[PDB]
DNA sequence: CCCTGGAGAATCCCGGTGCCGAGGCCGCTCAATTGGTCGTAGACAGCTCTAGCACCGCTTAAACGCACGTACGCGCTGTCCCCCGCGTTTTAACCGCCAAGGGGATTACTCCCTAGTCTCCAGGCACGTGTCAGATATATACATCCTGTGCA
DNA sequence: GCACAGGATGTATATATCTGACACGTGCCTGGAGACTAGGGAGTAATCCCCTTGGCGGTTAAAACGCGGGGGACAGCGCGTACGTGCGTTTAAGCGGTGCTAGAGCTGTCTACGACCAATTGAGCGGCCTCGGCACCGGGATTCTCCAGGGC
């Protein structure tokens, strides 16, 4: 009873079912006056549903209001090649670069008033919040909608302050440590109806709570491809430096303030510490994995996979540990590709395209787990090992799917290594409970 | 609730009040003045308690408290001072 | 019967808290006795110090074409003035500033 | 052929400048990891407020303004104009410390 | 097995903000020599102060440092600071 | 005979004979010593009770003492007297 | 009946009143109450300080050859110990004098 | 009594300076070290007459002397 | 007829100084000094003879000192006659 | 243009005088002992807000390296007058001595001023809350350096 | 070799906007005021005698005055060097976030051990005498230094 097929303001392609039926959706909640969440998994046209709805809303129906959208700096170019391409129509404006640049444009575009669409991003808004108080805004889309996740944060309350008649949270993983965080995008979008702070008495009345105010499709609508992904958990044990410095850190010259984030990397690598490793000529020779037992094993396990499939992804939350790594592969003389927080962008973009050239001697990728802008299409690998866990589990999620991808022909497969009785077993549990809470709430 | 702090700030607004009336202050003069006045405090309550020491008393008086302010204060705030503390003196004595 | 509460500070003519005072003397370890008058003479010596700080401090605001009191003004009114200039020499005031002050022979010449 | 000012006007300038200011002239993360390294040497397991750090660059400066000062002077007594090691000498020696 | 060293702490103090402390101070030409000795002087200064001030922080069973202990330690050297309590 | 004066001769005189056995001291230089005995006496006292105030207790302890030689002497003389005191006070301790 | 008895400073080994010391503690406004350990601390304090300066003024009048301890030798063994010339340095010494010392550009060349 | 700064005399003040260790001397010097110890002395004497007159004495003490100079950052060891 | 050096005689009064210790300012005209600066705060003012020398050793003590820092100043100008610029420096830096 | 050779000053070595430090005796008052009690500080439990540790992203001001030119620090020289060493004459400090009286120091007595307690109430402090002063931006007007250029 | 005009730079001045901290209003509770009783501290009077002041005479060391000369102060000059000024590049500071835990401040309770207070006392410590040894004074013979003259 709603539009059963592509729009007709819509050029260069014929949209899908998903992403059509989500527009029927976005049009029954503009009707309704209700705000929603759209989350989509990752890569299900989130884009394309936007936009389609925002030239619906500026054709169908004769409002030519101004609409704002927010997202990540990286997401800009894609964004503005999109609302060219898809539905050339509306005018749709950017506002990045330094003073001179920013005065320029609200001088030049913004203030007389020709623009129709806002694309910004978060600093832009912080820097230009003033600037953007003025008007009176219709739509306000933010893409990545886990950013305002946390109320007290400038960003929240900047959005929070804003006058606006319709809004739509653009996110992919609504719910990632606790309730409180959707708590808090739920008052971002309706703050009448959510207001105070917070299987029959629970699971079935969140589900219908959270039903007229959320849209989510998995990966599972078109599929037809993506072998299911195989999680391994191998558990080691301390060498004698690292059970001797765990004993001494539990015990009690370097400080040690965070002893959890000691606990941590002592887990790691008993050489991130000072004095640990032996003396001064500082050799690299058998002594860097004989102290580690993750090293043992990752050193008896990738000659294995290198004779098998290879093309092996290592996700770190440690730059130090990837310092490590690097040391430890040039000294095995495979061929090791590092990407981190401290990679320029140029390099970044190289380094990830020579991996996935059609025919490349690259073997090891070494990837900070949460320094990927979302994106990186590594979908030549083939394993994934998570040296290290984080405590949010969508963060390991992320860096799973980094090559669980669309163009992946061959099953992956994900060894976690866990230390036998130490701290990384309360951060994989305190994980599964995260992940059981997510998965009874939103993915069921 | 937070816990009960005293600071002087009443009562130097009062004074800047009566010495000028279209004038404010900020947060921080307000904690300089505070730490202005707990620091001259301190220094003639420990010049009066070495005179009582010295002369071998028990009691601290306007005496000591003159005495002291003489002795801390260059030459004109010095009398100035002597004149309002015996002001403040002679009008409490008077009736009250 | 019960005779309505004056402050000392109301009998004395002072605006500062005489009973405040006479509580701290007693309570500071200066002495194991305290005078009733030696209260209300600090009492007014801290309203004459503050009288003056505070009367400079404006002046020096109005000059700067301003109506709130700051640091700054605070710093030029301690300074600029002997009295008071000898009173706080080692006092250090929080973002002060220095005097404007320029020695004659780095003058252009 | 470029504009150029005379070496020494930007300099006045620059004193009657920062003689009207205010502010901190001291990078505060510089300062704090010095403060922390200082404190390493006293006790280990150490931990700062945010207000201690701001005192202790507040009182850092004043210090070195004031024995800046003092230099000046032993440096115009001197019958130079540009201050040196051996002003800032004098000037501790007769400060006492 | 990897290590990288950045810099010494005191070379946090750089030649263009004891320039700018200089300015304040009134000076016209600075000598090249000046900035290790201003540093020297500004180490002494530091540990002299933060030493009274840790006294004060352990005297009171504790293991974080106060501008209360900060104020102390001045006042004792003798150093009277306004503006933080 | 008048009122009496206490002092710490007869003690610096034990403490002499203790260090150099066969030396003597003038009136003047004993003056001054009992002079120098009041004057390190009042400075530790006082930021003692400095200490006390600050933490709000009520007391002067050996702790209170310890911090204040730790405030007022420099270094080795500040770690030779904590030595010497601590060992006073643990033979008080036992013998009581 | 009663114990015999013993002086604290006997039962801390020190040559210096203890008893007096606490005494003067309490007469002196400095807290409220006084522990046991104070006194007996403040005493072996001041024995320690007046041991090291009667051992280095020895040390002086040794080197004059004289039996006596004078206000002269007192002060060349303050003022050539750097930390006794620290903790001392405000202080002034009845005819004691200066240390010899004459800077280098004054000698004959 | 007048004209008595003048008793402090030239060889005085040159026995002052030998003992501080200068060798050549000013003509000018002898005026303002005069001019020096008139405001040393003024201030300890003010100090010490006021300490005086709160003991209600005629007679200026050596330990008046002591506590001005002691009040005013020069402790004095040797008379009490 | 033999006659020194200029210099000579100054060092051997500098050594001859240094090496002694007794008073170098006349008594009867430094206790007129006193009381006639002690006419000017009260008057038929008494004073103890220890009184007096006490003052006239804070005096000595103070001009040594003071000299001293006058001819670090000379030596910094490098100078060997020290001048009331000297002098007015050492003031000024001292903090008087 | 340093090496003897005299003078002048400082230093060691004896011998006689005085006065002050070290010891010894008396008397009193202050510390040691014992007993009793209370209240302060140690110990514990719960809450809430900040600080530390390892990361990521982004923006942009500030540090950094470099080169050129120019005041300036620094050595060097000459001149002159000023301070210094020495001798002579004047002066008042120093020391011993006497004399008189003012005021410091002590004691006895008593009263009145402050500490401590119990009631009672109102003044100051934490908490919300609105709105105006000051910061910031933007565009002119004016005051300052700097240099080239004409001219006597 | 000077004095002025103009150009360029920086700085001061007006105006409009916006925001977050200051100033005000409210409840309540904790500390200040009111009235009263006890007790010891200090005020007052009187007495003693120590110490302070005043005066004098004789020595003599020290200050004042003058002189003759060399050394230091100060002005001028010349140079080559290190610092100021401006510019383009790079770095890291600063701001905004994640994820967790302990530290610290507060409020509120309990409880027990150490410090205060009082009565008795006996030994430690201060004051007064006394005497003998070290410090001091004076005198003589040495060693070192400093200055001048010249044959080195
Ligand atoms: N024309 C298209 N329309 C919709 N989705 C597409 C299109 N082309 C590629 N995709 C899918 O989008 C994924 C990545 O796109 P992404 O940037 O995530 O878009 P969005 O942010 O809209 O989900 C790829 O895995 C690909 O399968």
């Amino acid at each position: 009873t709603r539009f059963e097929d592509s729009p007709s303001y819509v050029k260069w392609g014929k949209l899908r079912d998903y992403q059509v039926r989500g527009l029927n959706w976005l049009i029954s909640l503009y009707e309704n006056g209700i705000n929603g969440i759209l989350a989509d998994e990752m890569g299900l046209g989130k884009t394309l549903q936007t936009i389609s709805l925002l030239g619906y809303m500026k054709h169908y129906r004769n409002i030519p209001g101004p609409h704002m959208v927010l997202v990540p700096k990286s997401t800009l170019h894609n964004w503005m090649s999109e609302f060219k391409r898809w539905v050339p129509t509306l005018r749709s404006v950017c506002l990045i670069g330094d003073k001179e640049q920013r005065a320029a444009f609200v001088r030049d575009v913004l203030l007389p008033g020709e623009w129709d669409v806002c694309v910004t991003s978060y600093e832009m808004l912080i820097k230009e919040k003033s600037v953007f108080k003025k008007f009176n805004w219709r739509y306000l889309v933010i893409d990545e909608a886990h950013r305002i996740k946390n109320e007290k944060s400038k960003l929240s309350e900047i959005v929070r302050e804003f006058k606006t008649t319709n809004r739509l949270l653009l996110t992919g993983t609504p719910l990632q440590n606790n309730l409180h965080e959707l708590w808090s995008l739920l008052n971002f979008l309706l703050p009448d109806v959510f207001n105070s702070a917070d299987d029959q008495k629970l699971v079935e009345r969140l589900h219908m709570v959270l039903r007229p105010f959320l849209l989510r499709r998995i990966k599972a609508d078109v599929e037809k491809s993506l072998p299911p992904k195989k999680e391994v958990k191998i558990y080691v044990g301390l060498s004698k430096m690292q059970r001797e410095w765990y004993t001494r850190i539990l015990m009690k010259k370097m400080r040690l303030l965070n002893i959890l984030m000691q606990l941590r990397k002592c887990c790691n690598h008993p050489y991130l510490f000072d004095g640990a490793e032996p003396g001064p000529p500082y050799t690299t020779d058998m002594h860097l994995v004989t102290n580690s037992g993750k090293m043992v094993v990752l050193d008896k396990l990738l000659p294995k996979l290198k004779e098998q499939g290879s093309r092996v992804l290592i996700f770190s939350q440690m730059t130090r540990v990837l310092d490590i790594l690097e040391d430890y592969c040039m000294w095995r003389n495979y061929e090791y590709c590092r990407l981190d927080g401290q990679t320029p962008h140029d390099e970044r973009q190289d380094s990830i395209n020579a991996y996935n050239e059609p025919n490349s001697t690259k073997f090891v990728f070494m990837l900070s787990t949460r320094a990927g802008g979302l994106g990186i299409n590594l979908a030549t690998a083939d394993v994934v090992i998570l040296y290290d866990s984080d405590w949010n589990p969508q963060v390991d999620l992320q860096a799973m799917d980094r090559a669980h991808r669309i163009g992946q022909t061959k099953t992956v497969r994900v060894f976690r290594f866990i230390t036998d009785n130490t701290v990384e077993e309360r951060i994989v549990e305190r994980a599964e409970m995260k992940l059981r809470l997510d998965s009874i709430v939103i993915q069921q | 609730r937070k816990t009960r702090k005293e600071s002087y700030a009443i009562y130097v607004y009062k004074v800047l009040k009566q010495v000028h009336p279209d004038t404010g202050i900020s947060s921080k003069a307000m904690s300089i003045m505070n730490s202005f006045v707990n620091d001259v405090f301190e220094r003639i309550a420990g010049e009066a308690s070495r005179l009582a020491h010295y002369n071998k008393r028990s009691t601290i008086t306007s005496r000591e408290i003159q005495t002291a302010v003489r002795l801390l204060l260059p030459g004109e705030l010095a009398k100035h001072a002597v004149s309002e503390g015996t002001k403040a003196v002679t009008k409490y004595t008077s009736a009250k | 019967t019960r005779a309505k509460a004056k402050t000392r500070s109301s009998r004395a003519g002072l605006q500062f808290p005489v009973g405040r005072v006479h509580r701290l003397l007693r309570k500071g370890n200066y002495a194991e006795r305290v005078g009733a008058g030696a209260p209300v003479y600090l009492a007014a010596v801290l309203e004459y110090l503050t009288a003056e700080i505070l009367e400079l401090a404006g002046n020096a605001a109005r000059d700067n074409k301003k109506t709130r009191i700051i640091p700054r003004h605070l710093q030029l009114a301690v300074r600029n003035d002997e009295e008071l200039n000898k009173l706080l020499g080692r006092v250090t005031i929080a973002q002060g500033g220095v005097l404007p002050n320029i020695q004659s022979v780095l003058l252009p010449k | 052929k470029p504009h150029r000012y005379r070496p020494g006007t930007v300099a006045l300038r620059e004193i009657r400048r920062y003689q009207k200011s205010t502010e901190l002239l001291i990078r505060k993360l510089p300062f704090q990891r010095l403060v922390r390294e200082i404190a390493q040497d006293f006790k280990t397991d150490l931990r700062f407020q945010s207000s201690a750090v701001m005192a202790l660059q507040e009182a850092s400066e004043a210090y070195l303004v004031g024995l800046f000062e003092d230099t000046n002077l032993c440096a115009i007594h001197a019958k130079r104009v540009t201050i040196m090691p051996k002003d800032i000498q004098l000037a501790r020696r007769i400060r006492g410390e | 097995r990897h290590r990288k060293v950045l810099r010494d702490n005191i070379q946090g103090i750089t030649k263009p903000a004891i320039r700018r402390l200089a300015r304040r101070g009134g000076v016209k030409r600075i000598s090249g020599l000046i900035y290790e000795e201003t540093r020297g002087v500004l180490k002494v200064f530091l540990e002299n102060v933060i030493r009274d001030a840790v006294t004060y922080t352990e005297h009171a069973k504790r293991k974080t440092v106060t501008a209360m202990d900060v104020v102390y330690a001045l006042k004792r050297q003798g150093r009277t600071l306004y503006g933080f309590g």
